DNA sequence: ATCACGTAATATTGGCCAGCTAGGATCACAATCCCGGTGCCGAGGCCGCTCAATTGGTCGTAGACAGCTCTAGCACCGCTTAAACGCACGTACGGATTCCGTACGTGCGTTTAAGCGGTGCTAGAGCTGTCTACGACCAATTGAGCGGCCTCGGCACCGGGATTGTGATCCTAGCTGGCCAATATTACGTGAT
DNA sequence: ATCACGTAATATTGGCCAGCTAGGATCACAATCCCGGTGCCGAGGCCGCTCAATTGGTCGTAGACAGCTCTAGCACCGCTTAAACGCACGTACGGAATCCGTACGTGCGTTTAAGCGGTGCTAGAGCTGTCTACGACCAATTGAGCGGCCTCGGCACCGGGATTGTGATCCTAGCTGGCCAATATTACGTGAT
């Protein structure tokens, strides 16, 4: 019963309650095509593209000059991001993929798999 | 009419504990409702025990167990070695 | 074919156990349980099957009262489903300091 | 040829009252007959107890480089140690405040 | 005569766990709340076992009562009627 | 030499038994002297409660069309009731379930 | 031979054949409602005797328990529990 | 001490824890030459037209069925309401409000001022 | 005489006060009369429980031990009061 | 000149009245506040000052508690202020219902 | 040889028909409900007994009551000043909206172990009798405890200096808006038909 | 005379220039911390004196202990499903992002009444003395309550119909995509440089 020693001090627990991953290739703000797009293009337009880029829409302030930052996606073909972003333009509207293609400076012409696939190569390698 | 305290054992306490340090009047009646409150407590819990075993009587016995009921952990197992060796010594003389 | 959308079923289920008053954990393990933790206080114990029920009936009315408390906790945050937060919160207020 | 009395204090090793707490056990209507080492050991369980609180208060008040105990100084003692808040939880202390606890939340980032 | 009985608070099944929260009005349930409601549970169960065993050892008995259970809970400050409260 | 036995329930116009409140009260300890009034006044307080609560229990078992109450009606009439509820707030009764409360958020539209 | 136990279920039968003479109880609620009286008595000659105690006396009599009553029972119940246990005095006292 | 009734029962307290409005003019559905607009148009111009209209911007699907039912502003011009409108325009990007101009075929050559003015009086009365 | 509308004493900086010692930082505007109930609701008990005290000790005044004595029966015991 | 941003002196007056024990009611209005609900109870009274003190610290030490609860409610539904609703969660946990 | 132009093959785009999705109404399935018959077992009544309640008398003391003191609660005034109050203003917060992913809910087939009933053993609850050690009680003792009084030191507060921190201001870089000049569009004059 | 088309005025848009704004860095000021110094008032000690603690003895009885009865707990078994588990799948939910409106925080100037001290009065707390009604206690008596037994009433459960809530399906309606026809782009042969 006599327990021959000091006695433990114990503590009460209380209830205690933009990140631009740069990518491989050029900045969308300086290939003179895109960047002249953008200055001819308005906040709308981003708004979709903003939400394929960083998987969120964007402040009408702070897009435009955003989007332009991109400078490509750091994950290579077939990684589970890649297979993720395809799915996510498979899902968009064709009039859509026509507008980021106008965006992008790429061929409107083509077939939905097509716009995809020119898209999806130029987002992981933005090229002037 | 004198009233009565534990005044003068908490500061003999004190002094064996801190006997650099004191203490205020007001901190005096705070313990001072501490012990008594501690005792009722105690010998509620024994009084309820001896009468829930049939017993007329309060021994160490029935203190130590209302001991490791109310006074929580570590606690309850100093004081129980505490009682014991007080008891032990009691009895020793 | 035919299936229920969820929520139907579980409000089926609350409508029931409502109504009802039979335990609802199973005897034979909460017993098991019951020795299994006095075994860490006393060896070699003993206990009345009425002692094993009273521990029952006390722990599952203990244990509704806290969903009680943490569905008005869920609901208070907007949410319908409860978590873990609801519950140390709901037993840090009664004073349990979770 | 009397022998020389000491009281069941100094016979126990306390600082507590052995006799006041035997008299308040017989006063107190707790039982009709009370033992010997009732008194002894409830009085060593209340000499333990008030030892820790000291303890505890008078550390709290070193670290304020305060001297003299206040109530401050005990709900600081008994909040900040788990076994004491836990006893004397539903315990309200006078002048004694509550702890310093801004929920992080609340602090700016 | 005597064995260990280990890993029996897991006895307090998903389902078993799910039907108390309907009892208490609960429609979605998260899937870590079966987890801390078993601590929980296991926590209440010591606390109260704790007092019966104790009052038990008190009683000089090797068996836990009914009244063992009801006394412990009646200390907790959850009384319980049924059992001779 | 010897009256007629005349129970003091009866002297008092009740149904429990003043006589064993009278004994429990002198064998529980509560005080050394017990008045004569005490155990009367007790049982009666007694007497109304049980009614109280027995009245609420028939009156929710005739609504479940039942003649007979069981823990269930206890427990309705209990939480039904405002000085009841708090009287028996921290009380648990064996088999006695939960009141019907669907928080209504929960609630389809 | 002889095992005897105390409880005050016939009691509970005869106030509800008072006040519900064509309903019955079961055993367990009886035994609910047997808990519910012990623990009201408890509740009531505790906080008696604590005021016994704080008044420095030593007999419980009517006004104490008339008290504890007013302080534990809530609202409307304490209004009318202090009456019956005045009549029930009232009437005791008439021998 | 004595009452001479039954007892009040108390009952206990458990604590319980897309309106088009018609205005004046014609839907711009029915203005061909603003529902060619539309068709040629993609759901990001029409989302900033409807941040304009009803407060709240709308969903993908419903925005551009919202926009179609626009039956005009059922307020008259110095109204609070006005007032309020008036202002969300002067806070308008002016690249924004060429956009807007473009989506109710009104000029989109004037001074931010002037296309904040043609602008509110086409959604008074919404004319074809 | 008689004192009325005496609840108003307990005025929006005050219940600012007891807030911050609280932990709180940010307060609504209905929070001061939801603390004036909760506060008249509190005194309301504590102080029929007193009264009642001191009626049974056939007194007129009101003492602390019996403030003390109300409290502990709240479930709020108080120390430093006489205890 | 200078202007404190909202909240910054909020924390600094939490600080302040958390390293301190000073009442925080005024008085003299608590004094009369108590003898109008006692003035219910039973008339011509009278109360030590001890009393009034007594029931000053007990109502403070509540209300604190209450706040504490009723912060720990309000961060639970990811809000900082504290509002009505966040109280009567507080009170019907801690069992104080209403 | 390279390049401009007309022709032919290849490719793109507008219109149309068809596919797809939304909302409302209709219909089938399942759950909930009710309603009568059955048996089953626990509720409720009866009875002998015993032990706990009642009665009547004696006695001591706990507490009601009266009287005095004096402590302390109340009331009241005036001054000071910090706190409360009221208002203006703007930031940060709460609320609403939208969207997206995935975590739960639901259904299904398989597994597993709870539940029930039955057998055997046995530890330990529960009761009784013996008796001793212990506590209660009283008388004399006495010394610890406590109220009154004095006196220094811990502390709470003031002023000065210093440090940490927050809010505001200033500078640098990028984007947006307006203005001016170049170029496309429209109206009139002139050449061809 | 009508139509087509070169040229000039008008209109639109790109380049240039200027203004605005967001982010970062710097500074000014203002709250917090440190350091003495100091007057104070409450802790801490001292003293004598009362009543609670103590020593000693004796005596009744509480409960420790042994012994016996027998209840109830425990271990084991074998079926028999009902519940639990794993898994597939899809939708409602939680969380995050965005934005807007305004409620609450902050600060200033004005008003209020808290606080503080001093003064005067008197209710009632607290104490003492008294005397007595009332509760404790004992012994004898006795009837209500407890346990055992029995026997039917309440209720659960089931099977067969009725109603209702929920989900799936069908119908009418709107929007968008693939296919087809018309037309633009590009490769190639021929002519010119």
């Amino acid at each position: 019963l006599i327990v021959e020693g000091k006695r433990e001090k114990k503590k009460v627990e209380r209830l205690t309650m933009f990140t631009i991953a740069q990518g491989k290739g050029q900045k969308l703000c300086e290939i003179e095509r895109i960047h002249f797009f953008l200055s001819k293009k308005k906040t709308d337009e981003l708004r979709n593209l903003h939400k394929l880029l960083y998987n969120r829409p964007g402040t009408v302030s702070s897009l435009k000059k955003n989007v332009g930052q991109f400078s490509g996606f750091p994950f290579e073909k077939g990684s589970v991001q890649y297979k993720k972003k395809e799915e996510m333009l498979k899902k968009f509207r064709n009039a859509m993929l026509k507008s980021i293609c106008e965006v992008l400076d790429l061929e409107r012409s083509g077939v939905n798999s097509e716009l995809v696939k020119r898209i999806l190569n130029f987002l992981m390698h933005p090229k002037p | 009419s004198r009233k009565e305290s534990y005044s003068i054992y908490v500061y003999k306490v004190l002094k064996q504990v801190h006997p650099d340090t004191g203490i205020s009047s007001k901190a005096m009646g705070i313990m001072n409702s501490f012990v008594n409150d501690i005792f009722e407590r105690i010998a509620g819990e024994a009084s309820r025990l001896a009468h829930y075993n049939k017993r007329s009587t309060i021994t160490s016995r029935e203190i130590q167990t209302a001991v490791r009921l109310l006074l929580p952990g570590e606690l309850a197992k100093h004081a129980v070695s505490e009682g014991t060796k007080a008891v032990t010594k009691y009895t020793s003389a | 074919p035919h299936r229920y959308r969820p929520g139907t079923v579980a409000l089926r289920e609350i409508r029931r156990y409502q109504k009802s008053t039979e335990l609802l954990i199973r005897k034979l393990p909460f017993q098991r349980l019951v020795r299994e933790i006095a075994q860490d206080f006393k060896t070699d114990l003993r206990f009345q099957s009425s002692a094993v029920m009273a521990l029952q009936e006390a722990c599952e009315a203990y244990l509704v009262g806290l969903f009680e408390d943490t569905n008005l906790c869920a609901i208070h945050a907007k949410r319908v489903t409860i978590m873990p937060k609801d519950i140390q919160l709901a037993r840090r207020i009664r004073g349990e300091r979770a | 040829a009397r022998a020389k009395a000491k009281t069941r204090s100094s016979r126990a090793g306390l600082q507590f009252p052995v006799g006041r707490v035997h008299r308040l056990l017989r006063k107190g209507n707790y039982s009709e007959r009370v033992g010997a080492g009732a008194p002894v050991y409830l009085a060593a369980v209340l000499e333990y107890l008030t030892a820790e609180i000291l303890e505890l208060a008078g550390n709290a008040a070193r670290d304020n480089k305060k001297t003299r105990i206040i109530p401050r100084h005990l709900q600081l003692a008994i909040r900040n140690d788990e076994e004491l808040n836990k006893l004397l939880g539903r315990v309200t202390i006078a002048q004694g405040g509550v702890l310093p606890n801004i929920q992080a939340v609340l602090l700016p980032k | 005569h005597r064995k260990v009985l280990r890993d029996n608070i897991q006895g307090i099944t998903k389902p078993a766990i799910r039907r108390l929260a309907r009892r208490g009005g609960v429609k979605r349930i998260s899937g870590l709340i079966y987890e801390e409601t078993r601590g929980v549970l296991k926590v209440f169960l010591e606390n109260v076992i704790r007092d019966a065993v104790t009052y038990t050892e008190h009683a000089k008995r090797k068996t836990v009562t009914a009244m063992d259970v009801v006394y412990a809970l009646k200390r907790q400050g959850r009384t319980l009627y049924g059992f001779g409260g």
